[PDB]
């Protein structure tokens, strides 16, 4: 049934005490088809990237027509939350907070879906020239809301469940967390859900924040490859939150700023060449042991799996449940799942 | 562990107004009868114009459980010029940290938009509201003449308030300089003294605090949680603070001086973006007279067998020793996305057993996210790892915001006058106000003497206690063989001796009915000790 | 009476930002000739020169040192000028009828001025998202030159 990993389902029956393994069998294909996000930041402090960004439409599908078949673009824009004192609520200033500079400038907003994947690239070329530039007082910008809410809401998105789910996700500067909105009085958690009235983020003023591992597990969950394409000197600082974030890598982007098909495509051959397994096992009484076998001959278990990996290298995944309702284990960024049935007795 | 789940005192208000965001006791000198003091940001008041603007309640702890707002600024905005607001007073959360000493009430405003001066802007500095009998005054550090959020614009002054021993006040304004942070610390004699309406910068003789710090230094959040304790052993209580955004995100704390801001140690997170000192307690918990220093984390992730991270929680703590060394020991959490470690409160010596106790709260955590509260007792070394107690809470959540119950709780003031440090635990999302009253503690030893081995069996137990008990109690014991049985209800005084007798594996339970006192508190048995023998 | 004319001066990334692209200790400011030439196309007809800065809110001690562009490998002292500790944008003039002048008839890629120490168009002081962002009054060339055909 399923077709990148072997084994559709496995049923095994096993008494407490005792370990019964089974055999997980990866094979990963080739000419993958690609949805890729575009999650950019229109804050004031990007005058020259969103121009920057103007170029890669056309270009791109040049680089990912002998990578990939099939190829569908979307936009976004995100910039802050709608309160103090993240942005300024003077009469003058609450519409636009370019006042100050005699500049137009986009209100700022918590999100805007501007753009759905299209097989048109026409559209994205029409998109990216009609939006202006936003911005708002406080150094850091929240991207984490905008990552969960283009990730929850697929409908609106419009993801494929046969293609590779790509968001990419560009920033210079540091990312709002959870309980910053304390300052602005927002005191109780995000629930995860999708609520997008008309491709606007109307509950920016009401929820925080979501945590670092809600944002991770909703990822997760959706099957979304996030690469973290950043110009600043925040690049360290988003290169040790890959091991935080499963299935996320973080590239540099010059002052010059124009390495970003490059970036892409880097990327792109990189989340293809890992391939990493997590288990979401809600099952009580067993635990998960996984020994996963790399082609190279070295045996590396664990969360890490195994790198630069292509097609008809077969991965090896060795798993021995025991024992001290069903439990999901699948690779992060496939669109294919490994549950699991186990005989309750 | 000594905490009455059986009827716990639960205080009603405004509905939908945040009830218990913020619970202090009010526990008045000159008077008898103490107070309580909670918080609602969200609460309609009669001043014209303002909406939402918020009050702070006082309850009392009588058995008519009715409550009442307290007075502080009963009027409407100010006016600079003809048709000019001087204030903007809606929605400015007040009553957001509320801080008591022995007659001094201090409730703050997190969210006062003073326009400035001259370039009038709805950035809010952030005044506190200072009372002590029927004379109040207002407070207002952050206001001064270096405006915009350079120096004092969104300085949001009275985020985190405490009160020193030394009759002092410390202020902590976490937006101050480019959100920066800020430590006000002034004189309680000086503001009640210079009281003038007239001035709004009411500029201080008697006023330090932290200066900018360098452009790097940006976005810290100084002032987050303050604290107050003794380090150096000076006589004066150094101050805390929590720095959850410095070092490049990876959390900080820094302990300050109170005579002229010295930074005397520092503390650093171990993971980035953990929210290292999000909030900090000084207190002691080895009896050894030295304050400590507790921080939490609420988002901790940590590695499992597998390797999956989850968001369980961390809490720090500190063991000072006399040199100056610190002994960091890292509590992790009990339940994934439970936010452990979001408010730390000191409970004092609750079962007084000379070393005091303290409380870590988990507000989502639980069934359908009714929130935990653990205690935690603590030893000569550090403190108990596993919870002494859990608290769970009882109401569900009425909207899509959860009522996190434990968000705040404040502590180690006894109201009954039994000698136990009872706790109020206050949920704004169902704007309910829950003190919990500590039950009698009865310690007792029990004695079996068998003689030969090879008949005489002879039981002996004696019982003691702590504050104010009922002069005698009633217990009962049991027999077993290898009449099988043998019942007795015997009657021992608090400090007797050996209640010997004899009869021709002992289990024993004390009578929740007759040692109940007038209010209806039941004495608890020892957790720490065995009920049986051999 | 006579004729004005402005010359707007390149983008602060375009070409300011080439070589010296972090000038920390002095404000650059670069043109080329070819707008000088446009805006007048005599050198003699030039009557008065001038350039025009917007001032910051310092109030504390300003001392501006002014180099100039001599053959792209030296520097040419002129004069100095101080600001008033006023919190207002006040606007400056300097006197630079003589480097135009020469300028206007040299072939040259860029030239511009050197303002040490020892605004508008560029940092304007609020570190963090409100600093890099650019608004009109840039630093510019004020010009006043007679019309060829009246003279
Ligand atoms: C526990 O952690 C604490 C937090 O990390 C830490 O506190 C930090 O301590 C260090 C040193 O102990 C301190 O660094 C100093 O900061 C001084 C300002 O408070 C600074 O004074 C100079 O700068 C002031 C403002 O800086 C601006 O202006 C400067 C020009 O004046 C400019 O160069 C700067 O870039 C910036 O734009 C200025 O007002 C003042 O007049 C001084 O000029 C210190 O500068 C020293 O270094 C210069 C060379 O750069 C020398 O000329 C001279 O020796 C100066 O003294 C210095 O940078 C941090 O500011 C503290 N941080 C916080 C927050 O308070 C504790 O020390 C830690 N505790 C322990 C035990 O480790
Ligand atoms: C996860 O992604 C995989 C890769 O995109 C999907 O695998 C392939 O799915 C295609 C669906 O678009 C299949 O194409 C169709 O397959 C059916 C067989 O059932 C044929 O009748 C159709 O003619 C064919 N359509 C074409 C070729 O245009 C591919 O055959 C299939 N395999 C390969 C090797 O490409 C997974 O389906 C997808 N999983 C889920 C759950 O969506
Ligand atoms: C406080 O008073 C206001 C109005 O007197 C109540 O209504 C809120 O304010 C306006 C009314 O036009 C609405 O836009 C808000 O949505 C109302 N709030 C809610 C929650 O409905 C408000 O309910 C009062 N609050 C309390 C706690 O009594
Ligand atoms: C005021 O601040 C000064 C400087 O921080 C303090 O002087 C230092 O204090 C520490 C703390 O005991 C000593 O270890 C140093 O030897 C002192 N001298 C230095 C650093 O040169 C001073 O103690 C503080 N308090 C008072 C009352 O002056
Ligand atoms: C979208 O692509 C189709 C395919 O050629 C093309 O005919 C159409 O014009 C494109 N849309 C736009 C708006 O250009
Ligand atoms: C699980 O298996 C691995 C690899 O075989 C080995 O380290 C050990 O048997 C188990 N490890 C753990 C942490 O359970
Ligand atoms: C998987 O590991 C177990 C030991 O835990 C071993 O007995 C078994 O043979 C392994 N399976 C494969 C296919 O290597
Ligand atoms: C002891 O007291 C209990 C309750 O007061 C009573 O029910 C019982 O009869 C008494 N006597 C014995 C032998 O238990
Ligand atoms: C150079 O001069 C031309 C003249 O048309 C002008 O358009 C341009 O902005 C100037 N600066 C450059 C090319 O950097
Ligand atoms: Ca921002
Ligand atoms: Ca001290
Ligand atoms: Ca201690
Ligand atoms: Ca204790
Ligand atoms: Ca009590
Ligand atoms: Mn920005």
């Amino acid at each position: 049934i399923n077709t990148q990993v072997t084994p559709g389902e496995v049923s095994i029956q096993l008494r407490p005490g005792a370990e019964a393994n089974f055999m997980l069998k990866v094979h990963p294909l080739k000419k993958y088809p690609v949805d890729l996000y575009y999650l950019v930041d229109v804050s004031a402090s990007m005058h020259n990237n969103i121009e920057k960004l103007n170029s890669v439409g056309n270009d791109l599908s040049r680089k990912m027509a002998f990578f990939s078949r099939d190829f569908r673009l979307g936009f976004g824009s995100y910039v802050d939350k709608t309160v103090s004192p993240y942005i300024s609520i003077h009469p003058e200033r609450i519409h636009n907070q370019c006042s100050d500079y005699n500049l137009d400038c986009m209100p700022p907003h918590g999100y805007i879906h501007v753009l759905s994947l299209t097989e048109n690239i026409t559209e994205f070329e029409k998109a990216v020239h009609r939006q202006k530039i936003s911005g708002n007082i406080d150094t850091p910008e929240g991207g984490f809301d905008a990552m969960l809410q283009a990730a929850v809401c697929e409908s609106h998105i419009g993801w494929r469940k046969e293609a590779k789910r790509l968001l990419l996700v560009m920033t210079d500067q540091t990312s709002h967390l959870a309980l910053d909105s304390k300052l602005a009085g927002i005191v109780c958690p995000n629930d995860g859900n999708c609520h997008l009235k008309n491709n606007v983020y109307v509950k920016s003023t009401t929820m925080e924040h979501p945590s670092l591992g809600q944002l991770s597990e909703k990822l997760i969950d959706n099957n979304i490859n996030v690469i973290f394409a950043v110009q600043g000197k925040q690049f360290h600082w988003y290169k040790d939150l890959l091991p935080l974030l499963p299935g996320t890598i973080a590239g540099e982007i010059e002052s010059k700023a124009a390495n970003l098909n490059n970036l892409v495509v880097e990327a792109y051959q990189k989340l293809i060449s890992e391939v990493k397994v997590q288990v979401e096992n809600q099952v009580q009484g067993i635990y998960f042991n996984i020994t996963a076998i790399c082609p190279d001959g070295s045996r590396k278990p664990g969360m890490e799996g195994c790198r630069n990996v292509t097609s008809n290298d077969e991965v090896l995944f060795n798993v021995t449940v025991t024992m001290k309702n069903y439990a999901i284990i699948k690779p992060i960024g496939f669109n294919e799942t490994a549950k699991i049935h186990i005989h309750r007795n | 562990f000594n905490l009455d789940v059986d009827s716990p005192a639960e205080y009603s208000g405004p509905e939908g107004s945040y009830f218990g965001f913020a619970v202090d006791f009010f526990v008045p000198s000159a008077s008898s009868r103490m107070f309580l003091l909670v918080g609602a940001p969200k609460a309609n008041t009669t001043q014209p114009g303002i909406v939402e603007g918020g009050q702070v309640l006082k309850c009392d702890w009588s058995s008519t459980r009715r409550c009442q707002p307290i007075e502080f600024d009963a009027t409407g905005n100010r006016d600079y010029a003809k048709d000019d607001p001087l204030e903007f007073k809606s929605h400015q959360w007040f009553g957001a940290s509320v801080r008591s000493k022995q007659d001094k009430i201090l409730a703050c405003a997190p969210l006062y938009h003073w326009r400035t001066e001259m370039k009038q802007e709805r950035e809010p500095v952030g005044t506190c509201f200072l009372q002590d009998g029927t004379k109040t005054v207002e407070y207002a550090p952050c206001r001064s003449q270096d405006i915009d959020a350079d120096g004092q614009g969104f300085c949001q002054g009275g985020f985190s308030i405490d009160f020193t021993k030394a009759d002092r006040v410390l202020l902590g304004g976490p937006g101050s300089f480019y959100w920066q942070g800020q430590l006000i610390s002034d004189q309680v004699a000086e503001i009640v003294s210079k009281y003038d309406p007239n001035v709004y910068s009411i500029k201080y003789n008697n006023q330090l605090a932290t200066r900018t710090a360098q452009a790097i230094f940006d976005d810290s959040y100084l002032g987050y949680s303050v604290a107050v304790g003794d380090f150096n052993g000076d006589g004066i209580d150094d101050f805390v603070s929590g720095v959850p955004r410095a070092a490049r995100t990876l959390g900080m704390v820094y302990i300050y001086d109170g005579k002229n801001m010295s930074s005397l140690y520092n503390f650093t997170g171990e993971q980035m973006a953990a929210y290292f000192g999000f909030s900090v307690a000084a207190t002691d918990i080895n009896g050894d007279d030295y304050a400590d220093v507790f921080i939490g984390a609420p988002l901790f992730m940590d590695r499992g067998s597998d390797g999956k991270l989850q968001e369980v929680g961390q809490v720090s703590v500190s063991l000072q020793r006399a040199s100056g060394d610190f002994q960091t020991t890292k509590l992790n959490g009990f339940e994934v996305f439970a936010r452990f470690g979001s408010a730390i409160a000191p409970l004092g010596d609750l079962d007084q057993d000379g070393f005091n106790d303290i409380a870590i709260a988990a507000p989502y955590g639980g069934e359908d996210k009714k929130g935990i509260v653990y205690i935690f007792n603590g030893r000569s070394t550090g403190l108990n790892a596993v919870p002494s107690q859990i608290l769970e809470g009882q109401w569900a959540a009425r909207s899509g915001c959860p009522p996190s119950f434990g968000y705040s709780m404040k502590g180690a003031t006894d109201i009954d006058k039994n000698g136990y440090p009872d706790l109020i635990v206050g949920a704004f999302g169902v704007d309910r106000a829950i003190l919990y009253r500590a039950r009698p503690v009865i310690t007792v030893n029990a004695g079996l003497e068998v003689y030969p081995s090879i008949f005489n069996v002879r039981f002996c137990l004696k019982a003691d206690g702590k504050g104010v008990l009922p002069r005698k109690l009633n217990f009962q014991v049991e027999l077993l063989l290898d009449s099988p049985s043998h019942s007795k209800n015997m009657t021992i005084s608090r400090g007797g001796l050996m209640q010997c007798e004899e009869l021709i594996f002992m289990e024993y339970r004390l009578d929740y009915r007759t040692a109940a006192d007038t209010t209806g508190l039941q004495p608890i048995l020892n957790q720490f000790t065995p009920a049986n023998i051999s | 009476a006579k004729e004005v004319t402005r010359v707007l001066m390149v983008e602060t990334h375009n070409e300011i930002y080439d070589k010296f692209k972090q000038s920390t200790h002095s404000i650059y400011m670069f043109f080329n000739t070819s707008e000088l030439r446009e805006a007048v196309p005599e050198p003699v007809l030039l009557s008065r020169a001038e350039l025009r800065l917007l001032r910051l809110k310092l109030k504390v001690e300003q001392h501006v040192e002014l180099y100039q562009k001599y053959s792209n490998n030296s520097w040419r002292y002129l004069s100095n000028r101080l600001l008033a500790p006023s919190d207002s944008p006040e606007w400056l003039s300097f006197d630079v009828t003589g480097v135009v002048r020469q300028w206007l008839s040299r072939g040259g890629e860029i030239e511009g001025f050197r303002l040490s120490a020892h605004i508008n168009g560029f940092t304007t002081g609020r570190r963090g998202d409100l600093a890099t962002i650019h608004g009109m009054n840039r630093p510019f060339l004020l010009l006043m030159a007679t019309p060829l055909e009246r003279a």
